[PDB]
């Protein structure tokens, strides 16, 4: 009866991150519909405030991160490869994709924002996009590369990723790597790809480029989420129906966030806060 | 225009503090070590930079080793270099870090395009291992007399002055942690999260032991006593940089991963860049 | 600004937003009923920027002044300091000796200011003489920190009419530097760099740049630690009238001793810079406009000497 924590619907995965989509593929090829429940929130949901995070009902724990919750729920060169590539997916991956749909403005406001705007209550989205574009902007550092032949640039930063995540036999080959870093591949390599954006250049290398992944990814979909991934487990009002449980708590989302923004003040009040929070997890 | 200078005299003979620093013979790294272990030339205990003067040791240059403070820098990072001074009021252009070796110079092993598949690894080694470093000194009240003696006591010796260099160095540690995601991504405001509380020491920890387990059998693999090849490169030295001042300084991980290869190749590197050196193991 | 007229007696507070930055709770009181013993408390900070030593400088300390004017003209004004002084702006072509003194410090010292001036007009000389004295102890016995030295500096002008008011002027300096405990004995550290002399530009030498004439590390100015400046002006003629300035100028326990007894020692072998040039004073009741013409004559190697249309403006000129 484990209860996990995920994003939205809103690209046609199941998830609109690439964290929670990887740890909702492994759930659905391991665990089975009757055991989890996915209920859709937000990171001001938990006490973790790491959004894909397992709540087990048996001893009431919260566990934030995928890798984390990878821990629960279970030659040696093959594990060393996947520990190997469970590390690269983490940076130079997640930055290369956040290049994209959260900091190419073109593209953040024409189908990211609106992928948020419809899987939050009313009052949220005034706060917490903004909150997500900030850190996924910090994480696309170490890149050189901002909001922009200036382009050639791009197509080597995409390169210098694509490569190394080439070799890896994803689905048969090369080197067969993990059931817990392939579900992480797809976790990214999804985001990569399926969005319908304004302004594509992540679409086109990879699609002319490498055929290894563009097989995959649609392979993959295509087994474990058939028509949009509505057949899994949602929770019981629904796909948006889903965050029932939590238009009195949305108030108390709304002036926790907006209070942290003042000048002086605000600093203190979310550092007393998160630190009052993070003991509850401990207790847990 | 006209000859209107009518008598130069000499240079003007540049002061005290600036002729015992700066008087220069050999190349100068700037590193993070104190003045004792400064002029044996013994290890920084900054991996950042250990990292750099371990491949330049293995360039086969010599050169001085001197302290500083991350402020005289061409860039944020420390470890750059300043070549000889070539007369008493005039010098060469400092060497930022990312050309340590287009200025040590069969030199071609140290700085080469890595396979596509260490390159894969070498995310355990900046990113997975980085983190327990910084979590393990910074945000460890364990650590706090370390910590203190060699990151601020030689720094201003003025107790209402280290305590405000120490909440600064504790609230950039706890930024460059809480964002690579091993610890938490937790979404928290428009602003970076610095607090001993937005990340957790569990997680850091628990991937750094799944690191030096994945390291520790790559080099199983390569027969020759070094990570696929004949003489220590660059993924050798970014290694070394952590294995090392791990051990000097977690302790028990390296040492007991796999079967001893971290532990082993840690003591095969100061054999090729320390030869006389003794007293290591903490 | 923001001022307030009282609290209680004749106390004031106030506060000052203005280099890049500063940030001035003083809070003033006279003491003892008397209208003359200003008492201040004062916790600047402040990040000034330095381009003729390329760097910036952070001062984010507080300190404590005791103000006194007695009756002859002259005022005394004993003041305690302690700062801060990070110099963290290295970023473009800095000089070996700067990247030397990147570091920090705490410079805990106590000064004194005595200036009787009996000139008539403080912008411009015409018959008066100005005194004036900061002798400066830093960090050494009580005065904990890590700079302890010993600074002084003195400036003793002149004017005489015959209206045409042929001027002068004078400078003085010497920094030395003391142990560090309760004794005149033991390790004397060298000088650093936020604590050197600057002589330079159209306010204290006319005819070299902002921080030429001193011992130079390239394209930076870094100080000295004894000096001494001259000039001699007219002041031919309404505020605004002309000038001829022929300036001049310098820059240069056993061990600490024959240090300084060498230098001053040095400080009288050879002709000074000694500038000169022409220009019009305009003096304003709160600044001096000069708008000069300038011919640099002799010069110590590397040392960055204007060559004409040195207009300048403040107070204290020489």
């Amino acid at each position: 009866a484990v209860q996990l924590h995920v994003w939205g619907p809103a690209f046609g995965l199941p998830s609109i991150d690439a964290e929670c989509l990887a740890a909702i593929a492994y759930l659905a090829q391991t665990l089975g519909s009757a055991d989890y429940q996915l209920i859709q929130s937000s990171p001001s949901a938990v006490p973790t405030q790491h959004l894909p995070t397992l709540y087990d009902s048996r001893t009431s724990t919260w566990i934030g991160g995928f890798t984390s919750i990878t821990a629960h729920l279970h030659a040696a060169s093959a594990t060393a490869d996947g520990t190997a590539y469970t590390a690269f997916l983490s940076a130079h991956a997640a930055p290369l994709l956040a290049l994209s749909l959260y900091v190419s403005s073109a593209n953040y406001g024409a189908a990211t924002r609106p992928a948020y705007s419809a899987v939050l209550p009313l009052p949220l989205p005034w706060t917490e996009p903004p909150a997500v574009r900030a850190a996924m902007a910090r994480r696309a550092a170490h890149l050189g590369l901002s909001s922009l032949k200036s382009r050639i640039r791009l197509e080597e930063a995409a390169r210098e990723v694509l490569d190394v995540l080439a070799e890896v036999d994803w689905a048969a080959g090369g080197r067969q790597v993990a059931a817990e870093v392939r579900c992480l591949a797809f976790g990214y390599l999804a985001l990569m790809l399926l969005p319908d954006v304004p302004r594509p250049w992540l679409r086109e290398i990879m699609e002319g480029r490498y055929p290894a992944l563009c097989t995959f990814v649609r392979d993959f979909r295509a087994r474990v989420f058939p028509q949009g991934g509505k057949l899994l487990p949602w929770a019981d009002g629904g796909a948006q129906a889903s965050a029932s449980a939590s238009a009195s708590a949305v108030a108390l989302r709304f002036v926790r966030a907006v209070m942290a923004e003042v000048p002086l003040v605000g600093e203190w009040w979310s550092r007393w806060w998160t630190a009052r929070k993070k003991r509850e997890v401990l207790a847990s | 225009f006209d000859y209107f200078p009518l008598r130069i005299y000499e240079p003007n003979e540049l002061p005290e503090r600036s002729q015992q620093l700066t008087s220069g013979d050999l190349p100068t790294l700037y590193v993070f070590s104190t003045d004792s272990d400064a002029r044996l030339g013994l290890p920084s205990f900054n991996p950042g930079c250990l990292k750099w003067q371990t491949l330049l040791r293995l360039a086969n240059l010599d050169f001085r080793i001197l302290p500083s403070t991350n402020h005289s820098s061409p860039t944020g990072s420390l470890p750059f270099l300043l070549p000889p001074r070539t007369s008493p009021t005039a010098s060469p252009a400092p060497i930022p870090a990312s050309g340590l070796l287009s200025f040590a110079r069969d030199l071609g092993h140290l700085d080469a395009d890595l396979p596509p598949r260490a390159q894969a690894y070498l995310a355990l080694i900046t990113h997975s291992l980085r983190n327990a470093w910084l979590c393990a000194l910074y945000l460890d009240p364990t650590h706090d007399a370390l910590l203190r003696r060699l990151y601020v006591d030689p720094a201003s010796s003025s107790r209402a002055v280290r305590a405000a260099l120490l909440h600064q160095l504790r609230r950039a540690a706890a930024e460059q942690v809480a964002t690579a995601s091993s610890g938490g991504g937790k979404i928290v405001s428009l602003a970076p999260v610095d607090s001993a509380d937005g990340i957790d020491e569990e997680a850091v920890y628990r991937s750094a032991r799944d690191a030096l387990d994945a390291l520790a059998s790559l080099l199983r693999e390569s027969e020759t006593a070094w990570f696929g090849t004949e003489r220590p490169g660059s993924f050798d030295a970014a290694l070394f940089s952590y294995t090392h001042l791990m051990v000097e300084y977690l302790g028990r991980m390296v040492k007991e991963a796999g079967n001893g290869e971290l532990a082993e190749h840690r003591e095969r590197m100061l054999g090729v860049a320390w030869p006389e050196w003794d007293g290591y193991r903490r | 600004n923001a001022v307030v007229r009282n609290i209680f007696g004749g106390a004031e507070t106030l506060t000052v937003n203005a280099t890049r930055s500063a940030y001035n709770a003083t809070f003033s009181t006279p003491i003892n009923g008397n209208p003359d013993l200003r008492l201040s408390v004062e916790a600047l900070r402040s990040a000034t920027q330095k381009p003729w030593a390329s760097h910036e400088e952070h001062l984010t300390g507080a300190n404590l002044r005791l103000a006194w004017l007695t009756e002859k003209g002259d005022t005394h004004a004993l003041a305690y300091s302690s700062v801060w002084r990070q110099l963290t702006g290295l970023a473009p072509t800095a000089s070996p000796t700067v990247r030397a003194d990147a570091g920090d410090s705490l410079k805990s010292s106590l000064t004194h200011t005595f200036t009787r001036d009996r000139r008539d007009n403080p912008m411009l000389p015409q018959s008066g003489y100005l005194f004036r004295s900061v002798s400066e102890l830093a960090g050494w016995g009580p005065l904990n920190g890590d700079v302890s030295f010993a600074k002084t500096e003195v400036e003793a002008s002149g004017a005489l009419p015959v209206g045409v008011s042929v001027g002068g002027g004078l400078r003085l300096g010497v920094l030395y530097p003391l142990p560090l405990g309760y004794s005149l004995t033991g390790a004397a550290q060298p000088s650093r760099i936020n604590d050197r002399f600057q002589l330079g530009g159209p306010n204290d030498v006319r005819g070299f740049k902002i921080g030429g004439l001193g011992p130079h590390d390239g394209v930076d100015a870094v100080g000295g630690d004894v000096f001494a400046a001259g000039s001699v002006n007219a002041l031919l003629p309404s505020p605004l009238r002309l000038q001829l300035y022929a300036n001049a100028g310098r820059l240069v326990s056993a061990a600490v001793f024959k240090g300084v007894k060498s230098a001053v020692g040095k400080l009288t072998n050879g002709i000074p810079s000694l500038a000169a040039g022409v220009g019009l004073v305009y003096a304003h009741p709160v600044a001096r406009f000069e708008l000069n013409f300038s011919l640099p004559l002799v010069l110590r190697r590397g040392e960055e000497g204007r060559k004409g249309l040195q207009v300048g403006v403040g107070i204290s000129f020489l």
